[PDB]
């Protein structure tokens, strides 16, 4: 997609390998933010959202955390507590073409900046000046979209490249993405280490008695302290206790 | 002619290894990385074997490989068979205008 | 017309359970002790209430007569609005975009323009007898809370249960409801003359970002909340973290009254500066 | 399925003048820049012209320029080729081709040929 109009795919009910981008192309950018990605086959994310565009190579710096400029302002617009990865590569053999790719296109001109994650794919005139465009363009007056005319004789910060963003979204329900793992049979009454759904921790597992209502996940005592969990495989509600510890 | 400078004759043995060069300018050869390689038989179009550079488009065996240095490209099919024999050019895209070499008639005795 | 809301619309809001413990929450809650609109079913169809917040929508029927509703930012195509409507059979909740009519069709089942549609769904149906239901859209998606109870409104309390979690996240802000009837003609265009149905009513209320302290009992279940910006007595208790107060004297808040204008004072010295002459250079 | 065709060829006198045409099927003609590259008995291909995928930029060899005009018609999936003041050494197999399955710039796709001879 352009960038000022960007594309936006939920990825959902479904196992986020990443080994296939690893057979991908020779990336130009892996920046990630908030997350080791070699850790990213241990994932356990709610919601993951792709959002799809391309730009010239030049212009990568301003998909960041907190940046400005063109793109970053009247385009395409990253929150400041970004949660993900971004992944962008040279794609100049596929979408830039001889005289100029001019499918591709980017707002230029806008009155405010885009509140992160927004879209605007508005056409209508701008006024630079302090005459009344009515709906006409000319002097002072603008088109707020331009192409980028990608050439094969562009720098490589002018050629085009594709650029994925993977937004990963939190949450305290069922992480219905998660990693490619497997499962083992559960063990009761021992001190053991679990991995339920990404909460990592250690204690003895017992059979509950309490009453989960059905729309519940998760079960907590005071100060937040995980005391119950119902099973991804058996839907079973399990006690958690830490196993005997103290001074000698 | 403009075409990039390639030897008009090369002869090989079935099995053997033939190296081909294509000397051509700064404008073209060594400009870009955009020069490709050609195998023809007058009569019939002409199969691309090797594009940018060094790599092969789909379906060429990797007993064909090419090279450029400076103003000069070099393909080498290694491997001969009889019917690598054929008629070869190399190509350069230069931006404004695209330049194929002059041939080099493989013979595969 | 007008009726106070009592101590009602209080729901699960984070899905975890907790036994025996109190809670504060800060979220879009129905302030209690709140008027609200009261309004009967039998004609004038339906005209359109803003979706300020989120909606607390109580119904008393026994005849099925109000079967759905309809949300989005405009009733034309021009925005991909919303469509959810119940059924005998099943829910259908449906975003395409439909152009509606002059009027909201009345049930001769559908009427609207084609469809672009984007997320669908389909789930089983939501069926004296008191229905309540919290629609709330905020973070992408839009959630519904729900209750069905036997029985004006009563002052008992009752927590509602996440129902649904639907991920659409067009921007809502109208919205209307839907009407059925038994052997009722249907025209896109029709005045307020409507057709005969039975007498039915549905209140509405509009939620507010308030701070509540929520009671839970030994089962995991909501007994009682108090609004912790009502009145003083209630501030009180959210403050000391406890329903029953003992006598004395607390220190609950401070207050502060706020500037009421904003002003700029500048010098009189305009000219403009050279800036263009010195970047403009043509040899540094 | 994907296929390009030349056509127009014929005997001429010298000097004349000549249209070529080349027909598209099976892609997205105005998705991507056309070319001529012709083959004169005994010599080699010969870059011609080459057109871009709108059809607002032509690009032409020296040997042939001014006297040579290429043209596409999207809408048609049409290619066309206006050679005047046709010379002898104009005599030549015909090709039109573009690069429908590699790069704009690359000759992947060609056409069957149109035989030129100019008396
Ligand atoms: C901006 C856009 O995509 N508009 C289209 C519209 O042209 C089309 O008629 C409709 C079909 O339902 O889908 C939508
Ligand atoms: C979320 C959203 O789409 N809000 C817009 C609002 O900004 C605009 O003012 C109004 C019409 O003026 O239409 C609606
Ligand atoms: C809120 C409520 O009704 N709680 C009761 C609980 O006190 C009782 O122990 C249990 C026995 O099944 O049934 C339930
Ligand atoms: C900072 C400044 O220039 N202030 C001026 C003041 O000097 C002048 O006497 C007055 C008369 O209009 O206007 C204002």
């Amino acid at each position: 997609a352009s960038v000022y109009a960007w594309n936006r795919k939920r990825i959902s009910n479904c196992v986020a390998d990443y080994s296939v981008l690893y057979n991908f192309a020779p990336f130009f950018a892996f920046k990630c933010y908030g997350v080791s990605p070699t850790k990213l086959n241990d994932l356990c994310f709610t919601n993951v959202y792709a959002d799809s565009f391309v730009i010239r190579g030049n212009e990568v710096s301003q998909i960041a955390p907190g940046q400005t400029g063109n793109i970053a302002d009247y385009n395409y617009k990253l929150p400041d507590d970004f949660t993900g990865c971004v992944i962008a590569w040279n794609s100049n053999k596929l979408d830039s073409k001889v005289g100029g790719n001019y499918n591709y296109r980017y707002r230029l001109f806008r009155k405010s900046n885009l509140k992160p994650f927004e879209r605007d794919i508005s056409t209508e005139i701008y006024q630079a000046g302090n005459k009344p465009c009515n709906g006409v363009a000319g002097v002072n007056c603008y088109f707020p979209l331009q192409s980028y005319g990608f050439r094969p004789t562009y720098g490589v910060g002018h050629q085009p490249y594709r650029v994925v963003v993977l937004s990963f979204e939190l949450l305290h329900a069922p992480a219905t993405v998660c990693g490619p793992k497997k499962s083992t049979n559960l063990v009761k009454n021992k001190c053991v280490n679990f991995n339920f759904n990404g909460l990592t921790g250690t204690g003895v597992l017992t059979e509950s008695n309490k009453k989960f209502l059905p729309f519940q996940q998760f079960g907590r005592d005071i100060a937040d302290t995980t005391d119950a969990v119902r099973d991804p495989q058996t839907l079973e509600i399990l006690d958690i206790t830490p196993c005997s510890f103290g001074g000698v | 002619q403009s075409a990039l400078t390639q030897p008009r004759s090369v002869s090989g043995s079935p099995g053997q290894s033939v190296t081909i060069s294509c000397t051509g300018t700064s404008s073209d050869v060594g400009g870009y990385n955009y020069v490709s390689w050609f195998q023809h038989h007058p009569g019939k179009a002409p199969k691309l074997m090797i594009y940018d550079v060094t790599d092969r488009p789909s379906g060429v065996p990797d007993r064909f490989s090419g090279s450029k240095s400076g103003n000069t490209a070099s393909l080498t099919i290694s491997g001969l068979q009889a019917e690598d024999a054929a008629d070869y050019y190399c190509c350069s895209y230069a931006g404004t205008y695209t330049v194929f070499g002059g041939g080099t008639k493989l013979t595969v005795l | 017309a007008y009726t106070n809301s009592f101590t009602r619309g209080v729901y699960y809001p984070d899905k975890v359970f907790r036994s025996s413990v109190l809670h504060s929450t800060q979220d879009l809650f129905l302030p209690f002790f709140s008027n609200v609109t009261w309004f009967h079913a039998i004609h004038v169809d339906n005209p359109v209430l803003p979706f300020n917040d989120g909606v607390y929508f109580a119904s008393t029927e026994k005849s099925n007569i109000i079967r759905g509703w309809i949300f989005g930012t405009t009733l034309d195509s021009k925005t991909q609005s919303l469509l959810i409507v119940n059924n005998a059979t099943n829910v259908v909740i449906k975003v395409c975009e439909f152009q509606f009519c002059n009027d909201p069709f009345l049930d001769f089942r559908v009427y609207s323009s084609a469809n672009n549609c984007t997320f669908e769904y389909v789930s089983q149906p939501f069926l004296k007898n008191l229905r309540e239901f919290v629609f709330k859209n905020i973070d992408g998606y839009f959630k519904i809370y729900s209750k069905h109870t036997p029985i004006d409104l009563p002052q008992g309390f009752s927590a509602l249960e996440p129902l649904v979690d639907l991920p659409i996240g067009i921007n809502i802000t109208r919205f209307q409801t839907l009407l059925a009837l038994h052997r009722s003609y249907l025209t896109p265009g029709d005045s307020s003359s409507g057709w005969t149905a039975g007498a039915a009513a549905y209140y509405v209320g509009y939620l507010q970002p308030r701070t509540f302290l929520l009671k839970y009992n030994e089962n995991g279940t909501i007994t009682d909340a108090v609004d912790c910006a009502l009145d003083p007595l209630s501030e009180t208790k959210c403050t000391l973290k406890s329903f029953t107060v003992e006598k004395g004297i607390y220190q609950t808040s401070n207050f502060r009254v706020q500037p009421t204008e904003s002003i700029v004072r500048f010098p009189n010295i305009t000219n403009l500066c050279p800036f263009d002459e010195v970047f403009n250079a043509t040899r540094f | 399925e994907v296929r390009l065709l030349e056509s127009g060829g014929g005997l001429v006198q010298p000097g004349g003048s000549l249209r070529l045409s080349c027909a598209a099927s099976g892609f997205t003609f105005n998705d991507y820049a056309m070319s001529w590259v012709r083959q004169a008995p005994g010599e080699g291909l010969e870059w011609v012209s080459t057109i871009s995928y709108s059809g607002g930029s032509t690009y032409y060899a020296d040997s042939v320029k001014g006297r040579f005009t290429i043209s596409r018609d999207n809408s048609k999936n049409m290619l066309y080729l206006q050679m005047n003041s046709l010379r002898a050494e104009d005599t030549a197999l015909y090709y039109c081709a573009n690069g429908v399955a590699t790069a704009d710039w690359y000759f992947d796709l060609w056409g069957r040929g149109t035989l030129v001879t100019v008396s």
